[PDB]
């Protein structure tokens, strides 16, 4: 239901998935090509199969593909720096794929939003799903958009025409968690006759 | 109302090294975006660079290991510092300031710089005036030059920039003398010439000279 | 990256002429361009959000439209002031966005004769040895202003500069500047000068002289 997901969430309503207690099979994922980038830091994919963790996160956007590049530890994104922070220590592995099929419209598909406005960098981790509009300057906005009264999100239209550059790009990251704590992730290579 | 107060430049052989500033007199500057523009005479403009309310920096190609750009926000001041220049470099450069990141909303009056072989010299001035008898037109033109001046550009003001709706002006050239000329031309009543007089202001960034003119009519009735 | 022109690099409208200009870009955008108005001697200033959406303090008269790839800016009724060049803007993505040629949009109220004026050298000048025969040829239109000067009757186009201004939104006429880089001498030995000028404005060449009485 992660990667098979009809529909998934906006980057500023980024979603926050748990995973403990079940084998996770990572040779299903970067075994089939049917994903755009795979970017692992600091782990190896392959050898993903034979190690535990104590708990193991995931989380699923839609963004362009060329902000992905922007999604990388000691980089800022222009996206990630208002939506999506991660620390520069991060260990995980990052995979996204085109939803051109899926996630375009020929009228387009509006109804994804993104976060557009704040005045300082959130933490890594960190979300923000306040509606309270954006003010400009020292002129309260009371409510009311207009001039320097900006409301804090705008949308996304695609559409199948719309190029390479310009293809929406479905995104999952994977982050692994190992605290002082027994681990709940194991892997079922090790099973023989 | 809203405005942008820019630095203010100078004549900078390649290479050198120096630091620019541009406050913002419409909004505080820390809840807004802006940036700085490079514009090549008769080409075009260039996105440069830009930071952000988390205080994060963004470059051009051209300006990642020549330009470097700073704020305070308690001056309400947006800087920038510049090295490795190149003789190309010299162009009129404007400030950016993004109320939104799709667009542009008020434009600086813009800081030049030069960067060629040729030195800053001392303008020459040498006046002009026709007959108040020969003003074909109710308002005559009139003549006062500023020549052999290094460089452009020159500020416009007659009398203390009161009489500026009907003036008219002529770009300066880059003459043969390899160096800038311009002369301006002040708008009043025919009659006035037989009598009256004015006075054309002139200010003088990069040669550090004001120079004033009267227009003394040469006594036609003579 | 997207590689941009502008269509057409020059313009022939009359006040109140529906003026349409086109971009066109090489890959597909869907909102992300800009239409700016630059004057002259002035600074850019925004026109439209998206493609048709109007800004603040803009009369209806400006209008715009453009998806895809063929992009297009269109003035309802031109009006006087609008002697300007346009060009575009893309959003985020690389700093350069590059667009196409240089454009000039003339308006179109009537055709003027050129007036023709003339200034002597000063007495510094003659004291640097370098007289200056400046001619103005103000408020004419078209820009189609033929200049010849022939000192005493007799041609000499040389070492002479000519600055060339843009028509004026008041008089909707272009104005023309020369001056002359020579020797003061032969000025006091010659004795006529004259200046001949052909334009539309003209039913046959003017031409005006100078005699050096005259200051
Ligand atoms: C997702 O579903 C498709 C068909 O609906 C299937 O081919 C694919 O294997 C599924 N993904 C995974 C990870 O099993």
């Amino acid at each position: 239901e992660v990667f098979n997901a009809t529909r998934f969430a906006s980057v500023y309503a980024w979603n926050r998935k748990r995973i403990s207690n079940c084998v996770a099979d990572y040779s299903v994922l970067y075994n089939s090509a049917s994903f755009s980038t795979f970017k692992c830091y600091g782990v190896s994919p392959t050898k993903l199969n034979d190690l535990c963790f104590t708990n193991v996160y995931a989380d699923s956007f839609v963004i362009r593909g060329d902000e992905v590049r922007q999604i990388a530890p000691g980089q800022t994104g222009k996206i990630a720096d208002y939506n999506y922070k991660l620390p520069d220590d991060f260990t995980g592995c990052v995979i996204a794929w085109n939803s051109n099929n899926l996630d375009s419209k020929v009228g387009g598909n509006y109804n994804y939003l993104y976060r557009l406005f704040r005045k300082s960098n959130l933490k890594p981790f960190e979300r923000d799903i306040s509606t309270e509009i954006y003010q400009a300057g020292s002129t309260p906005c009371n409510g009311v958009e207009g001039f320097n009264c900006y409301f804090p999100l705008q949308s996304y239209g695609f559409q199948p025409t719309n190029g390479v550059g310009y293809q929406p790009y479905r995104v999952v990251v994977l982050s692994f968690e190992l605290l002082h704590a027994p681990a709940t992730v194991c892997g079922p290579k090790k099973s023989t006759n | 109302e809203v405005q942008l107060v820019e630095s203010g430049g100078g004549l900078i052989q390649p290479g050198g090294s120096l630091r620019l500033s541009c406050a913002a007199s419409g909004i505080t500057v820390s809840s807004n975006y802006m940036s700085w523009v490079r514009q090549a005479p008769g080409k075009g403009l260039e996105w440069v660079s830009v930071i952000y309310a988390g205080g994060s920096t963004f470059y051009a190609d051209s300006v990642k290991g020549r330009f470097t750009i700073s704020r305070d926000n308690s001056k309400n001041t947006l800087y920038l510092q510049m090295s490795s220049l190149r003789v190309e470099d010299t162009a009129v450069y404007y400030c950016a300031r993004d109320l939104d990141y799709y667009g542009m909303d008020v434009w600086g009056r813009g800081t030049t710089v030069t960067v060629s072989s040729a030195s800053t010299k001392g303008p020459s001035v040498f006046p002009l005036a026709p007959s108040s008898k020969s003003t074909s037109g109710g308002t005559a033109a009139l003549g006062c030059l500023v020549k052999d001046y290094f460089p452009e550009p020159v500020t416009v003001s007659w009398n203390s920039g009161a009489l500026t709706s009907g003036v008219h002006t002529f770009p300066a050239v880059l003459q043969s003398s390899g160096l800038y000329s311009l002369s301006s031309v002040v708008t009043v009543p025919s009659s006035s010439l037989g009598t009256q007089t004015y006075i054309c202001n002139v200010n003088h960034k990069p040669s550090n000279t004001k120079v004033d003119k009267r227009v003394e009519p040469k006594s036609c009735d003579k | 990256a997207i590689q941009l022109t502008q269509s057409p690099s020059s313009l022939s409208a009359s006040v109140g002429d529906r003026v349409t200009i086109t971009c066109r870009a090489s890959q597909g955008i869907s909102t992300y361009l800009a239409w700016y108005q630059q004057k002259p001697g002035k600074a850019p200033k925004l026109l439209i959000y998206g493609a048709s959406t109007l800004q603040s303090g803009v009369p209806s008269r400006f209008s715009g439209s453009g998806s895809g790839t063929d992009f297009t800016l269109t003035i309802s009724s031109l009006q006087p002031e609008d002697f300007a060049a346009y060009y575009c803007q893309q959003v985020n993505s690389y700093p350069p966005i590059t667009f196409g040629p240089g454009t000039k949009v003339d308006i179109k109220r009537t055709v003027a004769a050129p007036s023709v004026f003339i200034f002597p050298p000063s007495d510094e000048q003659l004291k640097s040895g370098t007289a200056s025969v400046v001619c103005l040829l103000n408020n004419f239109y078209p820009r189609e202003a033929k200049v010849q000067w022939k000192v005493d009757n007799a041609l000499q186009s040389g070492n002479s500069q000519e600055s060339v201004t843009e028509q004026d939104s008041k008089d909707s006429t272009y104005s023309l500047s020369s001056t002359l880089t020579l020797s003061k001498a032969d000025y006091e030995k010659h004795k006529v000068y004259a200046c001949e000028v052909t334009h539309q404005g003209l039913s046959s060449p003017v031409t005006k002289s100078f005699n050096r009485g005259e200051c």
